[PDB]
């Protein structure tokens, strides 16, 4: 089996393989594959094991399990980035974008624009003046692209734009663009989200 | 030079009111409050102060180029600030009026101006567009009735407190230094929108913020002269405007100079006087004599617009050496002034910060030196 993976923090890929080694073993990311075809319902051949445990064969024994909802979550350690501008008009458009973040599991960000008109906190805020970000992934949305924004996320691993007008700065370093109100994107793209399974 | 009898008159004026109506306890007050006493702008305007260059056939003053350096001087050696509020509807704001500005126009926006009713901004820079103004991104499309504009300002002196604001926006995208016209624009209306203030190291007391033009619509009758020779226009402002520049910065130089040898004479060390000790002595003169030599190149620059011959590269010159050596002047009096230049209840200090922006705005020195090699290089 010729084992592929990425290590080195993602910046060296490497084909491990285990010649007098027998099994083969490897743990899977989740999400690299897809789904296969489903109730074929072809046959089965359930086979027995044995479940022979002992008088103290087992020295991990649980307490409690729990369940939370982490919603505090800092723009610098997230790995998921939605961040608006002046693009919104409204200090509400952060909920449109706080659903896009929710089903990605990030923080919303914000650009010097709206912590001087008021809709945000510095705390957001990312640029020079603002905090360097380097997620998985960055919403550019409404956003001139001013390189006091630009040099705050250049080594985000992808960078998305969604600005109306297309001769906005931002596109240079855009991976992926889309012209537009992001008040019509915005929404569209969690359609598709959950229409796949996330 | 050699100054004529009525503009050493106005000298006399400019220097007994500068000191007499921006005292100590005033000046203070404007630095720890933002926000510069309107009683005083009315004071000034009412003696014409407002209206220096401007003449009286259009209802100005009369006076020459050399009448408005020496006043940009003799206020700018007491305060800084004043000069600020001061350039703006002598230069900046009256000055695309004055050139690309039909009669009408002039009737109802620079007369305001000049009487100190209205108050207008100059805004060129954007936050992509310095030094390099024709990579500007503002656009300005052609309605027929009206032109829509959607762009961004940065760093627009006095903007939250001006009625309106000359505004340069691109026209023909693909022309870019040729395709620039120029559009008042009343802030009030509709789209506009300001900026935070910005605080900013020094010449505290008038805000200066971004103007943002988010779909304003801009009535065909308040361009600037013809269309597309808008940057010409912005040139040929900045001209006369960094005029005003190297003028203070030759004011707040003689002003911490004056204070140099002030505190120098009265100052004691190991039982001399400070003035007594060769170095500081050496010094005093050093910065005399280069303050003197460069007065001369900008006394000279405005003579020549006087006098009509063309000042692109002497007024550059004239910016780029009167604001460095300001900087090293009111340094080197701080440093005559020893620790108590350090602390703010010394007018050293507020000069030393001040003078700083001199180098960069209208213009940097860099961009002095691209004019003024560019203008001696061509064969
Ligand atoms: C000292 C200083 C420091 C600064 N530091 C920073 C910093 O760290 N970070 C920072 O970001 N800025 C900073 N700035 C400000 C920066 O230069 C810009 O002013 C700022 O980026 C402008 O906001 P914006 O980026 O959202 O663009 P804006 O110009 O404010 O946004 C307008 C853009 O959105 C588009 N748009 C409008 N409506 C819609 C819509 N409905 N749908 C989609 N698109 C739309 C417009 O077409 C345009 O492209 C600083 C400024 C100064 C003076
Ligand atoms: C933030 C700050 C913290 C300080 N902390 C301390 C501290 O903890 N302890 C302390 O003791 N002091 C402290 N000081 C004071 C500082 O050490 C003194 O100011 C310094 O030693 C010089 O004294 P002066 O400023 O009075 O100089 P002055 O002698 O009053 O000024 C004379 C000026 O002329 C020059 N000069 C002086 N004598 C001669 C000479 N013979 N020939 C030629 N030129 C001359 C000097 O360069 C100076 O510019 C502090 C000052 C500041 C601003």
């Amino acid at each position: 089996i010729r084992q592929t993976r990425p290590a080195f923090g993602g910046n060296l890929m490497a084909t491990i393989v285990c010649p007098g080694s027998r099994p083969q073993m490897s743990t899977v990311r989740p999400g690299v594959m897809d789904k296969a075809a489903y109730d074929p319902s072809q046959k089965g051949e359930v086979i027995k094991l044995d479940a022979t445990f002992n008088e103290g064969d087992i020295r991990t024994k649980v307490l409690e399990i729990v369940k939370t909802t982490t919603d505090n979550i800092s723009i610098s350690d997230a790995d998921f980035i939605v961040s608006g501008g002046m693009g919104l008009g409204k200090p509400e458009g952060f909920e449109l974008l706080k659903q896009l973040a929710d089903k990605l599991g990030g923080t919303v960000a914000t650009s010097r624009a709206c912590v001087d008109a008021g809709w945000a906190d510095h705390a957001q805020q990312v640029g020079q003046t603002g905090t360097t970000v380097k997620p998985q992934i960055y919403f550019a949305c409404g956003i001139s692209g001013a390189i006091q924004h630009i040099a705050g996320m250049q080594d985000s691993d992808i960078i998305i734009a969604i600005n109306k007008n297309e001769n906005a700065p931002i596109f240079e370093v855009a991976d992926y663009g889309i012209v537009g109100d992001l008040y019509k994107v915005i929404p569209a793209i969690i359609e598709e989200l959950d229409k796949i399974g996330k | 030079m050699y100054f004529s009898e009525q503009n050493k008159m106005i000298r006399k004026l400019a220097r007994d009111f500068a000191e007499k109506e921006l005292t100590t306890e005033i000046l203070d007050e404007v630095e720890e409050s933002g926000e510069f006493p309107q009683e005083i702008l009315d004071k000034m305007a009412k003696f014409g102060f407002f209206g220096i260059k401007i003449p009286k056939s259009l209802g100005g003053s009369g006076g020459d180029h050399m009448s408005y350096v020496i006043c940009m001087e003799e206020f700018a050696r007491v305060s800084g600030v004043a000069s600020v509020y001061l350039s703006s509807p002598n230069s900046l704001a009256g000055g695309p009026l004055l050139l690309s500005g039909t009669e009408e126009q002039i009737e109802k926006y620079l007369k305001p101006i000049i009487t100190g009713k209205k108050k207008l901004a100059f805004a060129l820079t954007e936050p992509g567009a310095g030094s390099d103004a024709g990579g500007m991104s503002t656009t300005a499309v052609d309605m027929g009735d009206y032109y829509l504009l959607n762009g961004r300002k940065t760093f627009i002196t006095m903007a939250p407190l001006c009625d309106d604001a000359v505004i340069y926006a691109k026209t023909d995208m693909s022309k870019g230094t040729r395709g620039i016209s120029a559009f008042i624009v009343d802030l009030k209306s509709e789209g506009v929108s300001m900026g935070k203030n910005e605080h900013k190291m020094g010449l505290i007391g008038c805000a200066t913020s971004d103007i943002i033009m988010e779909d304003v619509k801009v009535p065909k009758e308040n361009r600037l002269g013809e269309v597309n020779k808008g940057f010409s226009n912005a040139m040929k402002t900045l001209d006369v405007g960094r005029l005003g520049v190297a003028s203070q910065s030759i004011g707040v130089a003689q002003g911490a100079l004056d204070e140099a040898i002030k505190y120098a004479k009265e100052r004691k060390q190991f039982g001399k006087r400070i003035a007594d000790f060769q170095a500081i002595a050496f010094m005093i003169a050093d910065m005399a004599t280069k303050l003197e030599a460069a007065k001369l190149l900008v006394y000279n620059a405005a003579s020549l617009m006087d006098n009509k011959k063309n000042a692109t590269k002497e007024a550059s010159m004239a910016k780029f050496y009167a604001s460095e050596i300001c900087n090293e002047i009111c340094a080197k009096a701080v440093q005559i002034h020893g620790g108590y230049g350090y602390i703010k209840e010394y007018k050293v200090e507020r000069m030393y910060r001040d003078c700083r922006v001199f180098t960069i705005y209208e213009g940097t020195s860099q961009v002095q030196q691209m004019v003024i090699s560019g203008m001696l290089l061509k064969k």
